[PDB]
């Protein structure tokens, strides 16, 4: 009943941003850098 | 010191609209054919060549006394002009060809046991619809050859000659023709002078072939071709279309284009039910009449403000009547006969070629490559899902696993369990939602980009564009302003020698700072996205019969990227798509051949210009993910929209306002910038894959079974579906309904992606009937025999006019009348006609050699006479022209080639041919015919026995008994040129080439016996091999000593070398007959005949100092086998029987499957490992090392040599690659070894359908062989014996009207020997390889980490 | 608990409808032949209206014939135009 | 069908995930490439990652 | 019963992630279109 609460909350956000079809650049930057370091770790010894 | 400009003899090029306009505008001082910028520049600042042409013309009669017309308004008068008659010459040529042909016919009938047919060709009554074309061609060709001879001496020459009532003024840069009968003048190019000649030649060849076939078929049916064409009606067609094209100036070729469609409609009417045929015919007629209506305005708009504006165009009615008459002529030639319709496919050439406008096709495609396209997201994602599903299936089938998936959380439970189980759903599953939820998957890197640049990939003999700033170098200086010229001279001083070349070879060999690791960084860093010096040029070179087809061209840097992307797709991703890769050779020709069945044949010719980034990226992204790159498979739509389209042809300039930067010049008829579509051929594989994957979605949406074949530019979709609806309209209406419904579905599917299929390019049918452009109906194939023999004549397919290559080409082209057509006599007659013309009439005058050639020929002709004691000089040429070329005679077809296509041991075949030729020749004494072989065996074998010759050519002979070739004589020149180049890598490789060549032969010198095919394998296992390819690619360039100079002319050294080779190969027969040793024993047989296999083996052994070769000698089926005719009664031979009872067998099909002679080679125990990460070159290395390990076992030094090779090539030890190597389990590699230089198929010399109606029994011959030999292997090839038997069945029916019911081939056991597996002794010289691998490392593969 | 499942089902169904009906207009020249206009996303009719109001001259026509109009074919059987019947009468007759 | 009422939810939301993936690929084109934002839209792909490491270690080794 | 719920949550998280980048190319203004380029040019030197 807890994961569903987050689920119902996020559907409203998803529809809100989908109806438009400032801050997203920073989100994209942090997102790419999130997996860039992990991929580098895997690529870099065994 | 001496540079020559030998012109062309055949078209081999393109007819230019802008060059003609420039010539005419310079001569008239008014626009000609158009009022574009070309006319302006030509009027104001004409080029020096056109000024000289103008002066030459003015010196002669004045131009204002005649009506100026286009060169195409003159064909009717040019094709009807009569000069001196040439009937006696034609009669002489035909008589001599008949003599040579009767000698060959005696040869065939002697051993086929047969017992005046050439008398059916009556030379005194030639129709005269064959003679007129011969006379026209003779006169025009004489003029052209005289001009070529004159031009070889002086750089720029103008020659004037009168041909009847026409006067020609010919030059290398322009031509004029004036007609006194009509009082009119025309201006054209050197092309349009030797295309009219080609039209005349093709007309003569076609009419001659049909006349000969009709003469043969009127006395014995089945002796000629299986098509009955009237020749008078073909002449009428030629004249009518000539007149129609003359009236309709140059827009009439778009009207000639529809003859193929008309023939297709006739075929469909013959073979199908009215519903399909009427639809096709109506669709054709509507478009044809639309074009007919639109013709007049096009011409009247083009010729505005021109000298031709005052000429009158034909009205609608006259052109309509002309079309009616020509279509009547075509329809009457097809007398409801499907063989005539397939026969008439040769008329697409017989009328001439149109004159292509460089700046008009570009304009026409501009607005197609510019419009915005509205796309549906759902279909766009379904296509991506289908692509991903194809990839998943390919990996699951080949590797038994899923590709690595970045995130295994975008999958539902169904696809999660499918992932865990490592399989995929069946076609009955996979609804649309499956595609939608599959399109969410992202792959990880499964492949790789090679770190080193593949020198065999980039290096080619092609052209490249200049950079953006150095683009004014493609136009004459006179055509540009002064400021442009000054700034261009300033700019060309700052550029390097590599950024000044328009050729790839000079682009690389002249590079001073080349690096093999540069391309990897270039691709990974995406250093092509914002390139100011990027440009796409459109030189406008095209192909046949089209008003526009632009050949795109790019600078070298991005050319590398295009080549790399195409190669990576071909190697890694084109597999998984059997529909496309298997198109040519297996899929369509033989493999593919209530439940309603139908077919759709949509075209994909103009497929690239409707693609956009949004339609290509959805799959190029999957390719990038698989290969790990960022943007390498969608470069085109990322870079092309940012640059300028130029159309940089030599003459047509842009109208600049005096400014250097192309990106600043306002858009014109030849310039535009925002090109949103695709370029033709640059990303063809990806677009093909998307087209295939769209049909998967279409098939899933409906519930039909679709199979797609991609034969060229056509897509053939064969559709099946259980109709489950009957009791009303039974069978034909069901097929029609299925076809219509699926046509609607396919057109809707293509529309949703952005392609608007035209009504005139897609059609429906009941069964596929034009796959790869071959007409096959009900299992019988109807050939187009006279389509490859239209241009047979003197000096064909020769860079420099050399008789050897021209004769080989004549023979090769005429052998098709035997392979495709079912007539051997027609092919013999045509071949000997043109060979006699070449040798005895055209060798007296050579542009580069003069009379020398003929003198040489006349010496060889004397010697043979003196050797054979021929009384009449006329019958010594007949004998000489039936001897193989390998011994120094003129005969570019060996005997066996008429019965089976492939063989080992060419030498034994040549020996057998000469033996039978001397056997039938009841003109020489018996002593001399046995003395010829003693002369052949008299050798001076004491020479250097280098084993690299056998590595290059396992079937090579030594001691100068062979004929020399171009590669072996140009090798030293090419290496010497490459040694002096700025590129350090190439210079070092060329410096070490000689030593590496001398050392590669020493590795296996002390190994016995010598197995030349094992030596070939060892050769392929070394990097030297690859280098030896590059040299051979540069040897064939027509100018070796001018590679590093910008001359585009043939140097004197090359001419001297070529002439020396040509003159030295013409005396080989004289050389071998000079010395005879009388202490040589010929192995005569108990039949009174000589054993050809033993003579061949002795000759091969002696020429190599008696070094006991093995695995190369094999008997010829023509001499080790005796053919007789019975009914299940004879002594232990192979029996060939006929299924049916009918007399003849042409045009029928049988219950049996087609006979293809396969080898069933190398029973192989392949390993089980991942091979996806390895490039193709590394896989080939592993295969070569495996073959080396298999062939040589227990030989001292083998393991050390293999370790050296593995370390040199792959960089890792031999014991670390042992698991990766394949394991062969077989004892006789003399039989099972598969390698280049060793044929892997043994087909017969008849079409496939013809082999389906005979069957063979080999039990008695097996019993006989087991009685004589043991159970071990022998020399005789079995596939090849069966092929020869089938071809005998066919040829006997050809020569005699009745096909044998059964024939038996008895083997003669004195011609057959055994090949037990050999045991090798000696130690390998394994150290040398090290050095080689060090100095040829630029051609090595990438080292395995 | 159960009701929230139905609510999320409705939300997902309507989001699926919206994403199914969505259309894309490709990038291209800005109608001033200076720069490239980026791709657009929206309902088909509004995109078509905007693009056609943008288009000038011959280009517009082909767009109108390439996205608005389409080949209307029923049960096949293409009819030959009146002008194409004269070719048929000259070709198929007196043979 | 309590356990079946949320598996359909999963399949449907994975379908819209595929739709959004295709939409994202489609809209990052020539305009994005010239402004150097395409890679941020699609992401790094294990090949530019190796390139940066090699130069980073090469410079570190040069120390 | 529980794997399905967490899988749904993760898939919605990726849905939100995707929906964030979709409004930078066309729905986003051209003025800020060049903002990410500085960071991208900085990533080569940020590691
Ligand atoms: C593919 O390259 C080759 C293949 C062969 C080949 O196939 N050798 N043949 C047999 O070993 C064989 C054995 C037997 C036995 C087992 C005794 N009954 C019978 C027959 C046989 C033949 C014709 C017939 F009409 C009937 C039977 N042949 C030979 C040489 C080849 O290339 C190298 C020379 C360069």
């Amino acid at each position: 009943e807890a994961r569903l609460e987050s689920i119902e909350e996020k559907l409203s956000m998803i529809l809100g941003l989908l109806r438009t079809l400032r801050d997203g650049i920073r989100d994209a930057m942090i997102g790419i850098r999130e997996e860039l370091i992990a991929d580098i770790i895997k690529e870099a010894a065994a | 010191t001496v540079n020559v400009y030998l012109p062309d003899s055949y078209l081999k090029g393109v007819i230019s609209f802008s060059e003609t306009n420039a010539i005419g505008s310079c001569l008239l001082k008014r626009p000609y054919l158009k009022n574009d910028n070309t006319a302006k520049v030509a009027i104001e600042n004409p080029v020096i060549e056109h000024v000289r042409l103008k002066n030459a013309v003015n010196s002669k009669m004045k131009i204002s006394d005649y009506k100026v017309v286009e060169p195409v308004n003159m064909q009717h008068e040019i094709m009807k002009n009569v000069h001196s008659c040439e009937l006696t010459l034609l009669k002489q040529f035909l008589t001599r060809s008949k003599n040579i042909s009767t000698l060959k016919l005696n040869m065939i009938c002697d051993w086929l046991q047969l017992k005046s047919i050439l008398s059916f060709i009556d030379v005194e009554f030639i129709p005269s619809w064959v003679s007129n074309w011969f006379s026209n061609w003779y006169n025009l060709n004489k003029l052209i050859l005289e001009f070529r001879r004159e031009e070889v001496i002086r750089t720029g020459s103008i020659l004037c000659r009168s041909l009847g009532k026409l006067v020609f003024i010919v030059s290398s840069y322009g031509c004029i023709v004036k007609s006194n009968k009509s009082k009119r003048v025309s201006f054209f190019t050197y092309n349009q002078l030797l295309t009219w000649k080609d039209v005349m030649l093709s007309r003569f060849n076609a009419n001659f072939c049909i006349w000969v076939s009709n003469s043969l078929n009127e006395n014995q049916e089945g002796l000629g071709l299986r098509s009955n064409l009237q020749g008078m009606l073909t002449n009428k067609l030629y004249e009518t279309v000539d007149y129609m094209l003359s009236l309709c100036c140059n827009e009439g070729f778009s009207l000639v284009k529809e003859f193929e469609g008309f023939i297709m409609s006739e075929i469909l009417r013959i073979t199908e039910h009215a519903q399909f045929s009427t639809r096709f015919r109506n669709t054709l007629l509507n478009g044809l009449t639309d074009q007919l209506t639109k013709l007049k305005n096009k011409n009247r708009l083009r010729v505005h403000s021109t000298v031709l504006e005052n000429n009158d165009y034909p009205m609608y009615e006259v052109v309509l009547k002309l079309l009616g008459d020509t279509l009547r002529c075509i329809k009457l030639l097809i007398n409801k006969n499907l063989e005539n319709a397939a026969e008439l496919y040769y008329i697409f050439r017989i009328f001439g070629h149109p004159m292509v406008d460089e700046r008009d096709a570009m304009d026409a495609v501009k607005l197609n490559n510019e419009i915005t396209k509205i796309l549906r997201l759902e279909s766009l994602t379904e296509l991506r899902g289908a692509f991903i599903l194809r990839i998943i299936k390919g990996f699951v089938d080949n590797n038994k696993r899923w590709p690595k998936i970045k995130n295994l959380k975008v999958l539902s439970k169904r696809w999660t369990m499918y992932f865990k189980a490592k399989n995929y759903p069946s076609q009955l599953e996979l609804s649309e939602q499956d595609f939608l939820e599959l399109a969410a998957i992202q792959f990880e890197q499964e492949f790789s980009v090679p770190e080193k640049t593949n020198l065999e990939m980039v290096l080619n003999d092609k052209a490249i564009s200049p950079p953006k700033r150095l683009i004014w170098s493609v136009y004459p200086k006179n055509y540009l302003p002064e400021t442009i010229k000054n700034r261009y001279l300033e700019e060309t001083f700052n550029a390097s020698d590599s950024l000044k070349t328009r050729r790839v070879l000079e682009y690389y060999l002249k590079d001073n700072k080349f690096d093999q690791k540069e391309l990897k960084s270039y691709v990974v860093r995406q250093e092509y996205l914002n390139d100011k010096e990027h440009i796409v040029s459109l030189t406008g070179k095209e192909r046949e019969l089209s008003v526009g087809r632009m050949f795109a061209m790019q600078p070298g840097k991005q050319r590398q990227i295009q080549i790399l992307a195409e190669k990576l797709l071909a190697d890694n991703i084109v597999p998984f798509f059997p529909e496309t890769l298997t198109k040519y050779g297996d899929l369509d020709l033989q493999r593919i051949m209530y439940i309603a069945r139908a077919s759709i044949v949509t075209d994909l010719s103009k497929f690239n210009q409707a693609f956009r980034y949004e339609t290509t990226a959805i799959c190029a992204d999957v390719a990038d993910e698989l290969h790990g790159t960022q943007s390498l498979f969608c470069w085109l739509h990322l870079i092309v929209p940012m640059t300028t389209m130029i159309c940089a042809y030599r003459h047509a300039p842009p109208e600049t306002k005096g400014e250097y930067d192309i990106d600043k010049i306002e858009e014109q008829s030849g310039l535009y910038r925002y090109h949103m579509g695709g370029i033709e051929g640059w990303c063809q594989k990806l677009w093909t894959m998307e087209a295939i994957s769209l049909l998967d979605v279409v098939s899933v949406k409906t519930r039909c079974q679709m199979t797609s074949l991609l034969n060229g530019d056509n897509q053939s979709i064969d559709v099946s579906k259980p109709v489950k609806l009957s009791e009303g309209l039974d069978e034909v209406k069901a097929d029609y309904r299925l076809a219509v419904k699926m046509l609607k579905e396919i057109r809707d599917a293509y529309r949703n992606i952005g392609h608007k299929l035209k009504e005139g390019e897609t059609y429906i049918s009941r069964d596929l009937q034009f796959i790869s452009k071959v007409i096959q109906s009900e299992g019988v194939m109807h050939p187009t025999p006279i389509k490859k023999v239209l241009r047979v004549g003197p000096w064909i397919n020769t860079i420099l006019d050399d008789i050897k290559t021209s004769a080989e080409s004549i023979g090769s082209l005429c052998q098709e009348l035997e392979f495709r057509g079912e007539s051997i006599i027609v092919s013999l007659i045509l071949r000997n006609f043109w060979l006699y013309n070449l040798y005895m009439h055209e060798s007296k005058q050579h542009p580069l050699a003069g009379k020398q050639l003929f003198k040489q020929l006349n010496k060889t002709l004397t010697s043979v006479q003196r050797f054979f004691e021929i009384k009449r000089e006329n019958e010594v040429v007949d004998l000489w022209m039936n001897i193989p070329m390998q011994f120094g005679g003129g005969d570019p077809v060996v005997f066996y080639r008429s019965f089976y296509r492939r063989t080992p041991d060419f030498l034994t075949e040549a020996i057998s041919h000469v033996d039978i030729l001397l056997k039938i020749s009841a003109n020489i004494k018996n002593e001399t015919k046995v003395s010829f072989f003693k002369a052949l065996l008299s050798i001076e074998k004491n020479e250097r026995a280098t084993l690299t010759t056998l590595m290059r050519d396992p079937q090579a002979v030594g001691s100068e008994r062979q004929a020399k070739v171009t590669s072996d004589i140009n090798r030293t020149a090419v290496t010497s040129i490459l040694s002096l180049s700025p590129n350090q890598l190439f210079s070092d490789s060329a410096i070490h080439y000689s030593r590496n060549e001398e050392e590669v032969g020493i590795i296996a010198e002390n190994i016995t016996p010598v197995y030349p095919h094992g030596l070939r394998v060892l050769y392929e296992s070394l990097p030297f091999h690859k280098a030896e390819k590059v040299v051979n690619m540069i040897s064939g360039t027509k100018s070796i000593t001018n590679l590093l100079q910008r001359t585009s002319a043939i140097n004197g050294e090359d001419i001297d070398r070529a002439v020396s080779m040509m003159l030295e190969n013409l005396g080989l027969l004289s050389r071998i007959l000079s010395v005879v040793v009388d202490s040589i024993e010929i192995p005569i047989k108990s039949n009174g005949r000589l054993i050809c296999c033993q003579i061949s083996r002795t000759l091969r052994e002696t020429s190599w100092n008696n070094m006991e070769i093995v695995g190369v000698t094999s008997p010829s089926i023509t001499t080790c086998m005796d053919v007789i005719y019975a009914t299940s009664s004879h002594l232990k031979g192979i029996i060939i029987e006929k299924f049916s009872t009918d007399r003849t067998t042409r045009g029928q099909r049988g219950p049996k499957s087609p006979w293809v002679g396969s080898s069933t080679q190398e029973k192989k125990l392949v390993p089980v490992y991942n091979r996806q990460i390895l490039s193709k070159q590394q896989r080939e290395q592993l295969e070569a090392i495996g073959k080396m390990r298999w062939v040589y076992k227990g030989t001292p030094g083998l393991r050390r040599l293999l370790n050296k090779i593995c370390l040199g090539s792959l960089g890792i030890s031999y014991k670390c690659v042992k698991p990766l190597l394949p394991r062969f389990m077989s004892v006789n590699f003399l039989h099972r070894l598969s390698v280049s230089s060793r044929p892997m198929e043994f087909p017969a010399s008849v079409p496939a359908y013809r082999t389906t109606n005979y069957h063979f029994d080999t039990s008695p011959i097996n019993q006989a062989l087991s009685e004589r030999f043991g159970n071990e292997d022998i020399n005789l090839v079995f596939q090849n014996a069966i092929s020869c038997g089938i071809s005998i069945m066919s040829v006997v029916e050809q020569l005699t009207g009745r096909s044998p019911k059964q024939l038996v081939l008895i083997p003669q056991l004195e011609e057959i020997d055994i090949m037990p597996p050999p045991v090798f002794q000696g130690k390998f010289n394994y150290k040398l390889v090290d050095k080689i691998t060090s100095d040829q490392h630029i051609f090595s593969p990438d080292k395995i980490d």
